[PDB]
């Protein structure tokens, strides 16, 4: 019921936005601001009103509202959205990710604002429609049209058409890189649904009714393989993560934060959700090249964010790093691991944003983005770098942070299912701590005479410190007390493994 | 009394006062409320301390709140405060307050001071979670809590580097340490479902009457977790490094505060490490080779502060033979004598080298009684304990002790152990101050006199004799394994250690009262060179832990300075643009070349129709 409207109030401000524009140009900051509002609203509804806190064994099909409407009949497409627990978190997550990306785009007029803004509602609308999907191409459509406007941001907002590295390199990486795997998985979707056609008789593109199509083996193998793609170009995965630190590094850091923080959910709850529901075992085959990518992925990202000299492509190499402990929790067969994934995830995407929105708020008051110019700010700085020493400091696995909870009860259930490569995977710690420290000491600690331009510091006015207060508590009352949202996604996280149990 | 969260919200809640205040309050308001949360965790540990007498020694528990609850991972805050916890307990909260009570002196007069209180207050925190914690996570809690707060104090002084850099090889190496420890943690996970340590007590031998072969591995690498947080062999780099701080960290770090967190581990555990008995020697045979590396390193170089930290080293890891005896209360007699000789011995120094006025070394000053006697009294009561000096010394009961239960035990070897470390302490006890305060002074040491630190100074000083040898720590509430005693010969191995310890004091008076140029000559000849690079190198250890790793690292680090698989999957993208280039190439405008395509197409598409 309130689905329809949680997804649409994003593409209705877009819309209000560019009317008002013509009306006044103050005017959609303030809209933004109460219409992403509005959108936390019905997600803080859902989760006080509904029953979070539900029957652990209730089947795969369990959903606190489902809405339905017929699209295309021919195919049985239908706006099948529908409202898990976990998928309440992400969409609780997303709206508090939109009050920040339009705060920190607040006090920026430009040419055209209204503009901008109708774009910035599209791609956060079009990750809450992801995130309630259950119809294999609504979830496609929405998964390919939050997309397009990224691109737009990067292109006319990386820098206004002055410098051409803003397009062809950045931008057109993100859009190409992308939108490939995006068309491997709908050939997947058409692959799975015509041999659900010859077993049933039916034209259905529905997902409860195709979670347990009869398929002979050899054939879910290459359909479990193009799933896995278009879900590890999104994610970091080895392979295939050349567009990340370059798409990071050139968007303004409002655009990094939907960037980063939140469409890199959205694989990780398609691999939890659409992947391994669909195909146990051709996932129970593919398991140990999912987990030697994993450990590939925590090693690889922190060599290579030891190695970088900027800010926006450091913190865009933690990343991958943070995202190979998700894929290991994902492929394994334990409730726990699967639990301590999902604390990882909202811990990830809150330990990103605020890096992201400091990263941005320094280069703004120094003008210099490179990190080993400058050094020893911390005598000019009244408050940016003593939040940043926690940001960075919760980025590791610090107790009092999420991320600790999250990352180790990974490996716990990591290793109750397998013990070799867990031992391998915990050594990503010491090498967070490494980049980390990299990133503290060259920035903050030294002289502020190692730069010319560290001489003349501007002051920090109150609504960036109001929203990085804000994130800083909330990040330490998920690392000290956890127990809220794991209740919440307990019964969805069980049916998932139970199935996967089961079903091999 | 419901009162143990006071001994950690109370200094943790003035830590955020201080993390806010970034120098912006004055000099007194903020000595005053950095004191005053230490004071108040010393009270309320004095009153649960009294309570706890009260108590018949019977341990109390307080849960505050579940952590975390998955249906089969269930963790909890849970505090005890047992015998042994309150022990170390008391150490810190005494301990603290004393070496916090001098930095009330000692900090004034430069920047960084609202700073300096706010991280010392955050290090005393972690370190009282970690031996009040019920729950081995917890107390991870309480190891990675007190390592970042080494990191912020050893590189306290941000503006030269070489104590700024010096601070991330601790960190490294406690990291490290905290892996082998997190790594028992899931072994005991898998293998005895629950990790209270009590229910883990009655409940490892109920579970473990099939296999335990797999145990050794997790106590093992238990104990690889326990060692390297503190000091010993296998990773054994740091310490040397942690004195490029200030006095007052070095002590809070070296003297009884983070490295009693590797005893603690080992004493907690004594019944867990007890379902295996050779790993329970196993500690006692890494203890036993490290007390004949950790010694004479202090006689090497000319660092006061490098000699103080060669000694904590050494007598770490005779703490670590005396749990491997089986001694286990002995033990933290030996750590109660021995935080308040160590602490005071490390302050003590501060002062003088206030007074010495950036000198750093040991060759050049002499006739030091003259200038003031404090501290001269100071090094001297420090020295005598150290030594096992029968006259009224506070910690030669415990060497007796230890000594006695070794003996118990039967290992010849490990008297041998005991017999050489007690002539090695003697040997650097008093040539320090031997070399320092004799002689003759061309640079003035300006002595300084106050009674903000002449009071803790006589605290310390009536505190760190044998009148503190007579408070007796709480030890009958835990009921441990029993340390067993022997009658008869303890008035022999009494006199054996006088003895020892006399003529490494007399021998050291004798390096002191010759002429030098045989201590000249062998400070020049190059067999005693060789062997003081070779121990420069301490056994090679700081090099081979260098050189096995790190510039592979940093080669590897070298080689990933452009990302390499970003490019190898770019390789679509380069042979889609040439392979584009080559067909716009085929293109040509002449119109005679058109009609031949199509003559080409119709022969192609025959062909290919022909072979069907």
């Amino acid at each position: 019921m309130l689905l329809p409207w949680l997804i649409l109030i994003p593409f209705i401000g877009g819309f209000l936005c560019w009317q008002t524009e013509r009306f006044g140009v103050k005017v959609p900051r303030w809209i933004a601001l109460i219409t992403m509002g509005l959108t936390l609203a019905l997600s803080l509804q859902l989760w006080l009103q509904g029953g979070y806190s539900l029957t652990q064994s209730a089947g795969i099909p369990q959903w606190q509202s489902e809405f339905d409407m017929p699209w295309i009949p021919r195919f049985g497409i239908s706006i099948h959205l529908a409202i898990d627990g976990l998928s309440l978190l992400m969409v609780v997550l997303t709206g508090l990710l939109g009050v920040l990306a339009v705060l920190c785009s607040w006090k920026e007029i430009e040419k055209y604002q209204g503009f901008f803004h109708l774009n910035l509602m599209w791609i956060l609308g079009g990750v809450i429609g992801v995130f309630l999907a259950i119809d294999m191409f609504l979830f496609f459509f929405f998964w390919e049209m939050m997309l397009v406007p990224m691109y737009f941001l990067i292109a006319l907002w990386g820098h206004k058409a002055s410098d051409g590295k803003t397009r062809i390199t950045a931008a057109t990486k993100f859009f190409i890189y992308t939108q490939a795997s995006g068309l491997v998985m709908l050939i997947a979707i058409l692959a799975l649904v015509f041999v659900h056609y010859n077993a049933t008789g039916v034209w259905t593109f529905n997902y409860e009714e195709l979670l347990n199509t009869p398929m002979s083996s050899g054939v879910e193998y290459l359909l479990m393989l193009g799933f896995f793609i278009a879900f590890a170009v999104k994610m970091p995965v080895v392979p295939l993560h050349g567009w990340l630190p370059d798409a990071h590094s050139q968007a303004p850091t409002a655009g990094s934060v939907d960037l980063a923080g939140i469409l890199l959910k959205t694989a990780a709850y398609g691999l939890l959700r659409f992947s391994l529901p669909l195909f146990p075992n051709a996932s129970a085959e593919f398991a140990p090249i999912a987990m030697w990518l994993g450990v590939i992925g925590i090693f690889y990202g922190a060599w290579m964010a030891f190695a970088q000299t900027d800010i926006k492509r450091l913190i865009a190499y933690t990343s991958v790093s943070h995202m190979g402990f998700v894929l290991i929790a994902i492929y394994t067969g334990s409730q726990l691991a699967y639990q301590g994934a999902v604390i990882q995830m909202i811990a990830h995407g809150l330990s990103a944003a605020g890096l992201f929105i400091l990263c941005g708020q320094l280069y703004e008051r120094i003008h210099t983005r490179d990190m080993r110019m400058m050094g020893g700010l911390w005598s000019k700085m009244k408050w940016l770098p003593a939040l940043s020493l926690f940001f960075a400091v919760a980025t590791l696995g610090m107790p009092g942070t999420g991320n600790f909870v999250g990352e180790f009860m990974i490996l716990f259930g990591s290793f109750q299912v397998v013990p070799v490569i867990t031992v391998i995977s915990t050594f990503g710690l010491v090498f967070a701590s490494v980049y980390s420290l990299a990133m503290l000491h060259r920035a903050y600690f030294g002289k502020a005479k190692s730069q010319i331009a560290s001489q003349e510091l501007p002051g920090m006015s109150l609504r960036e410190l109001f929203m990085i207060l804000l994130l800083v508590v909330l990040l330490v009352l998920l690392g000290f007390y956890p127990q809220p949202i794991l209740d919440t996604s307990h019964s969805a996280i069980g049916n998932i493994q139970q199935w996967f149990v089961n079903s091999v | 009394m419901n009162m143990l969260a006071l001994t950690i919200i109370l200094p943790l809640i003035g830590f955020v006062l201080l993390a806010f205040s970034r120098g912006r309050w004055s000099e007194n308001v903020s000595a005053i409320v950095g004191v005053g949360s230490v004071g108040l965790a010393a009270l309320v540990t004095a009153f649960i301390g009294v309570d706890f007498f009260a108590n018949g020694e019977q341990t109390y528990s307080q849960p505050l709140w579940t952590w975390m609850s998955v249906g089969d991972f269930n963790i909890g805050f849970n505090l005890v405060l047992d015998g042994l916890s309150l022990t170390m307990l008391s150490v810190v909260t005494g301990v603290g307050f004393l070496i916090h009570m001098y930095a009330s002196w000692y900090m004034r007069g430069e920047e960084g001071y609202s700073r300096f209180f706010a991280y010392t207050n955050l290090f005393i925190a972690s370190m009282v979670v970690l031996v009040l914690a019920d729950n081995l996570l917890l107390m991870y809690l309480g190891w990675e809590g007190v390592g970042l707060c080494s990191y912020l104090l050893i590189g306290f002084y941000y503006t030269d580097p070489k104590n700024g850099a010096a601070a991330m090889k601790a960190f490294v190496v406690t990291r490290v340490g905290d892996v082998f420890l997190a790594f028992a943690l899931f072994i005991l996970y898998n293998e005895l479902g629950t990790l209270n340590f009590r229910e883990m007590v009655e409940l490892a031998p109920a579970h473990f009457a099939d296999g335990n072969n797999m145990l050794m591995w997790a106590t093992l690498m238990l104990l690889g977790g326990a060692v390297g947080k503190s000091a010993q062999l296998p990773l054994q780099t740091w310490l040397a490094d942690a004195m490029a701080g200030p006095t007052p960290v070095s002590a809070l770090i070296h003297a009884a505060t983070m490295v009693t967190a590797g005893v603690y581990l080992i004493a907690r555990t004594h019944g867990l490490f007890l379902m295996t008995p050779e790993v329970l020697h196993l500690v006692g045979i890494v203890g036993a080779v490290t007390l004949l590396l950790a010694g004479f390193a202090a006689l090497v170089q000319t660092d006061i502060k490098r000699v103080l930290a060669y000694s904590t080293m050494s007598q770490i890891g005779y703490m670590f033979l005396a749990l491997g005896v089986q001694a286990w209360d002995a033990a933290i007699f030996h750590l109660m004598t021995h935080a308040f000789f160590k602490a005071l011995l490390f302050l003590a120094s501060g002062s003088v080298i206030l007074a010495c006025h950036h000198e750093q070394n040991i060759f050049k000053m002499g006739g030091l009684r003259k200038s003031i006697p404090l501290v001269y009294l100071c090094f001297l009561v420090g020295g005598a304990a150290l030594s096992a000096l029968p006259l009224v010394t506070a910690g030669f009961f415990s060497k007796d002790e230890i000594l006695a239960g070794a003996m118990a035990n039967g290992h010849i070897n490990l008297m041998v152990a005991g017999l050489v470390g007690a002539f090695m302490t003697s040997l650097y006890t008093f040539r320090m101050i031997f070399i320092v305060f004799h002689g003759k002074e061309q640079i003035h040491a300006h002595a300084v006199k106050g009674v903000t630190h002449s009071l803790p100074l006589i605290v310390l000083l009536i505190l760190s004799t044998f009148v503190g040898a007579l408070i007796v720590p709480p030890l009958q509430g835990v009921l441990p394994q029993t340390t067993e005693l022997a009658h008869g010969s303890m008035l022999t191995l009494e006199i054996t250690s006088g003895v020892v310890a006399v003529v490494g004091i007399l021998l050291a008076a004798w390096l002191w009262l010759g002429k030098r140029t045989l201590v000249t000559s062998i400070a020049n000849s190059a067999p005693g060179r060789l062997l003081s690079t070779w121990w420069y190198n301490a056994w090679g250890f700081d090099w081979l832990y260098d050189k096995v790793f790190v510039k592979p690292f940093l080669g590897i680090a070298w080689l990933l300075k452009r990302d390499p698989l970003n490019s190898m999957m770019n390789i679509p993208a380069v042979l889609s643009r040439f392979a584009g280039k080559g067909l716009l190439l085929s293109e040509n405008g002449y119109l005679r070349w058109y009609v031949a395509s199509m003559s080409i197409g119709a022969v192609v598409v025959l062909a290919l129709l022909m072979v069907l």
